[PDB]
This record gives C-alpha cells, sequence and structure tokens, in this order.
C-alpha cells in the first residue's frame, strides 16, 4: 500500500483519488492519501472551491517512484512533484501517518470497479499521448485539447491521442471505398490493431484512458476519442470474438459508473443508438445494452 | 455549406462546378411473378452531371449489368454514382476539374466525399433547391440513348442547345428549370406546349426546338400556367 503526502492544504479543494473524492478547507491540516493499491495506475484531481472551471490531475504509478502534492501559490495550483530522497520520503510519510493527517484510499473489498476501468492503462502508454517527458507522472485538464481538435494549438499541452478519421485515405483503400465506409474492419484489425496499436491490449487502454479524461475533467476531445473507438469496432463486420466480449466488459463499468447527472453531454446518443441498434454488433454487447436501457433510456 | 435561393448568382460565376443527380441511376418496373409475388426489373439509368455556367451535360449511361448479382442496389447506385463522378474528374484536365461538385440531394455527400478524398481541394456541397433534374429522361433525346445503350457509355451534350449566344447562363438556367419543372408536374401537357406548332422542329445536334426570342416568351408563359394550374389541382386552392 503506497502513499501521496501533501505538503499543506492552503485552498480549499475538491480532492479526487480515483473514482472517490472528498473537501478540504482552506488551511485544513491535511497531508494526503494512504493505503492506495500497488499494481493499477490512478489519477489524483483536483476542482478549487472559488473556480469549479479547470479541474486537473495528474496520472501515475506508485511503482515508478515517490510522489507528493504542494501547492505552488505563483501558479495556483496543486502540483504533483517526485522525491527522489527515499528515507526523506519514508520519514515525511511515517511522521504524517503517525499524526494520522491522512485520508485512506476507501477501497470496498468486494469492489474490483477501478480495476475493471484501468485493466488495459499503462503508465507507459498514457506518457505517450500526454508528453512531458522529465516527469513520471502526467498531468491533464478540461481544457487541453486534441492532436486531430489541433488540426482542425499548443503541441507540447496537447493529448496525443491516435488519429480516427472515417473519411481519410488512411481509413478508406483505393477501389474499396463503400466497402470499407460501411464496414470498417479492415481499418480496424489491419490499419489501427495490426498496424498502430500493435494489439487489442493498447486499443482498449487508450479507450479506457479518454473515457475516464472524459469523465474526471469534462475533457471534450477524450470525449469524441472515446466515442471515436467504440463506433470503429462496432461500425466493423469481423471482429475478433475475444475483443467483443471484453468491450462489452469494458463499456458496462464505464457506463456503471457515469455519474447519473452527466448522461446529457458525456455520451453521444449517435454513436450508442448506432453501436446498440443498427451496426454489426447491435447483438454482441448484452452487458453494455442491458445496462444502457435500464440507466439512460431517455438517450435511447 | 448548403446551396439555397441566397447564393443562387454562385452558379454563373467563373469557378468550374458541376451538379451531380442521382435520381435515375437506379430505374425498376414494379410487377407480378406467376407465383403472385412483386419482382423488380431494372431498367438502363443516368447520372446527371450538369455544368450549369456551360450547360455542358456528362450524361453517363447506367447499363442494367452493372446490377447483376448486387444487393441493396438503392444504397449501392449511390456508392456508383459516386465511383463515376470520381471517374469523370479524375479523367478531365486539371484546369477543367470542378471546384465544387453540388449534390441534389443529401444521400449523395458521403459516397462522394469517400470516392474523392484524393481531390481535397473540391469542395462537395448539398443544395436546399428542389431542383427538378429527375425529368431529364423526359427530354425523348436523352431518354432514347439511355435506352438504347447495350453497355455501359458516357454521352456529352449542351443541355442549353445555343441558348448561350443570345442569352446568359442564369436565364439559361431559370429556362431549363422551368422546362424540367413543367415536364415534371405533367409531362403530357408539357409535352405537347413543346411540340404543337410543327413548323418549329428540334435540330439534329440539339433536344428543345428552335424557337425564336418571342416564341420563348409565350413557351414560358405557357409552362408557367401549366405549372401554376397542376398545384391548384394538387392543393384545392
Amino acid at each position: 500500500m503506497n502513499t501521496v503526502p501533501f505538503t499543506s492544504a492552503p485552498i480549499e479543494v475538491t480532492i479526487g483519488i480515483d473514482q472517490y473524492s472528498f473537501n478540504v478547507k482552506e488551511n485544513q491540516p491535511f497531508h494526503g492519501i494512504k493505503d492506495i493499491p500497488i499494481g493499477h495506475v490512478h489519477v489524483i484531481h483536483f476542482q478549487h472551491a472559488d473556480n469549479s472551471s479547470m479541474r486537473y490531475g495528474y496520472w501515475f504509478d506508485c511503482r515508478m517512484g515517490n510522489f507528493y502534492i504542494q501547492y505552488d501559490p505563483k501558479d495556483g495550483l496543486y502540483k504533483m512533484m517526485e522525491e527522489r530522497d527515499g528515507a526523506k520520503f519514508e520519514n515525511i510519510v511515517h511522521n504524517f501517518k503517525e499524526r494520522q493527517m491522512m485520508v485512506s484510499y476507501p477501497k470496498i473489498d468486494e469492489d474490483d470497479t477501478w480495476y475493471n476501468l484501468t485493466e488495459f492503462v499503462q503508465m507507459d502508454k498514457i506518457r505517450k499521448i500526454v508528453r512531458k517527458d522529465e516527469n513520471q507522472f502526467s498531468y491533464v485538464d478540461s481544457s487541453m485539447t486534441t492532436v486531430q481538435e489541433n488540426e482542425l494549438s499548443d503541441p507540447a499541452h496537447s493529448l496525443n491521442y491516435t488519429v480516427i478519421n472515417f473519411k481519410s485515405r488512411e481509413a478508406i483503400r483505393p477501389g474499396h471505398e463503400m466497402e470499407d465506409f460501411l464496414d470498417k474492419s479492415y481499418y480496424l484489425n489491419t490499419v489501427m490493431l495490426q498496424g498502430i496499436f500493435k494489439n487489442s491490449s493498447n486499443y482498449f487502454g487508450e479507450l479506457q484512458f479518454a473515457f475516464l479524461n472524459a469523465m474526471f475533467f469534462g475533457n471534450y476531445g477524450s470525449s469524441l476519442q472515446w466515442h471515436a473507438m467504440i463506433e470503429l469496432i462496432c461500425s466493423s463486420a469481423t471482429v475478433p470474438k475475444h475483443m467483443l466480449d471484453k468491450l462489452d466488459e469494458i463499456l458496462y463499468y464505464q457506463i456503471k459508473t457515469l455519474p447519473e447527472q452527466y448522461s446529457d453531454i458525456l455520451l453521444n446518443e449517435r454513436v450508442w443508438n448506432i453501436c446498440l441498434y443498427s451496426s454489426f454488433q447491435k447483438n454482441s454487447l448484452h452487458n453494455t445494452e442491458k445496462i444502457m436501457e435500464n440507466k439512460y433510456p431517455e438517450l435511447l | 455549406g448548403a446551396m439555397n435561393s441566397s447564393n443562387y448568382a454562385e452558379l454563373f460565376n467563373n469557378d468550374i462546378k458541376l451538379f451531380v443527380d442521382d435520381t435515375n441511376v437506379y430505374r425498376v418496373t414494379v410487377h407480378k411473378t406467376f407465383e403472385g409475388n412483386v419482382a423488380t426489373k431494372a431498367i438502363n439509368g443516368c447520372i446527371f452531371t450538369l455544368n450549369p455556367k456551360t450547360g455542358h451535360l456528362f450524361l453517363k449511361i447506367i447499363h442494367t449489368s452493372v446490377w447483376a448479382g448486387q444487393k441493396r442496389l438503392s444504397q449501392l447506385a449511390k456508392w456508383k454514382t459516386a465511383e463515376e463522378v470520381s471517374a469523370l474528374v479524375r479523367s478531365l484536365p486539371k484546369e477543367e476539374q470542378p471546384k465544387q461538385i453540388i449534390v441534389t440531394r443529401k444521400a449523395m455527400l458521403d459516397p462522394l466525399e469517400v470516392h474523392m478524398l484524393d481531390f481535397p481541394n473540391i469542395a462537395i456541397r448539398p443544395t436546399e433547391l428542389r431542383l427538378p433534374f429527375s425529368a431529364a429522361m423526359s427530354i425523348d433525346k436523352l431518354s432514347d440513348v439511355v435506352m438504347k445503350a447495350t453497355e455501359p457509355q458516357m454521352v456529352l451534350f449542351n443541355i442549353y442547345d445555343d441558348w448561350l449566344d443570345r442569352i446568359s447562363s442564369y436565364t439559361a438556367f431559370s429556362r431549363l428549370t422551368l422546362l424540367l419543372r413543367a415536364l415534371k408536374t405533367n409531362e403530357e401537357s408539357a409535352k405537347m406546349i413543346l411540340l404543337s406548332d410543327p413548323t418549329i422542329t428540334i435540330k439534329s445536334y440539339h433536344l428543345w426546338p428552335s424557337f425564336t426570342d418571342e416564341q420563348w416568351i409565350t413557351i414560358e408563359s405557357q409552362m408557367r400556367d401549366l405549372i401554376l394550374t397542376e398545384y391548384g389541382r394538387k392543393y384545392n386552392v
């Protein structure tokens, strides 16, 4: 079990850790989060009480180093930082634990929610989508735009999701225009899976990461990326049976976890109606179709 | 974006553009089978591809053989249309290629956009105009060449005959749309108006009769009368 200590909490802030969140008051004696499960990526995220604009946060894996949060009163945010001195870090964490100034990652034993949302998400892949190579953790916020959004403007602060575009030479073989547009199997299996992602695990890892950025920061380009990656599978006649079975499970936990009140902005009516009722895979997402029908029947 | 009443003169400017109409590409007669079920028999079709400025008509004849052993023909028709339009642009020298293609039906946008990905600078547009180009098969000489075709064939016409010698494109296009609108609303009456006087003939190299400026005004009047009547009848007004 690992720890992310905080230097202090000088400003009043809602702190998220994965799917959990806590209100911290201005100068409340709060010194961080303990008992973080090893084995998973995590995201620690922030919404200032005085500006419910700009949710921002840090993707990290505790196996890759010792990380702490410190408020920067010049840039006006909670910054993740790495402590290279192992003994200094253990000594700081032991003091704060002894003084019980830390919240405990509140995992229920039965509860596989975080594993099911992050199954294929790997910190090494996050760092290729979010380029800041001097840090082992990744900063995301509400406003960061995607490489594909920048084409249609600061490249350093962009989300480098794999560009998917159904009306592109990449997606459409010369002389297979109608076939490749109506059945995207070519684009899914040869171009994206074999060509770019190498395997379905990396494809699902990007899909899952795009969803979480959409849900936790209301990142609009992430949402576009999540929908595009779902639609490319649903719109392919030929998908490995294992990918379909795993996609149903992935989407089921995403829909389960979505705040009920955010369905109107985070879910694209056209993509979901097409995927569940019109597409080649209309009959292949039993779990996803049952939770969508019982939880968001208005959308459909 | 969409072409409408507000941006009408753009059709007659010096940017090469083409209208594509796919409404006569896939044509069937519906009949009873011996067992008293219904079946379709495809008949020859055409793509109506028109330069509204010059009147050059690229009539791509669609022979019934293109449908043999194909499924979902109404969907394939849209993609076949896009493939033939794409092949036509690629066949034209660079300085003759259109800067815009305007499709008369929105269902042609994605099929044409996907076939023209090689031409990112050619704008594919819809229109809000209700253009009567479906009535092109009421022009006797176009109908004759489509029905006689034994193979895929491209035939070139000027749908304005020699009008541009005496009138502007704007006026030529308005005459054409009034003639096609008439033919679409009441084919028999429209064709009676056009041929009643046997002293005004159609030249071998023309589609329409050789009317003087005065006789065109009379004809144009008779087509407007035909269209308003049929409208009163349609709508009990």
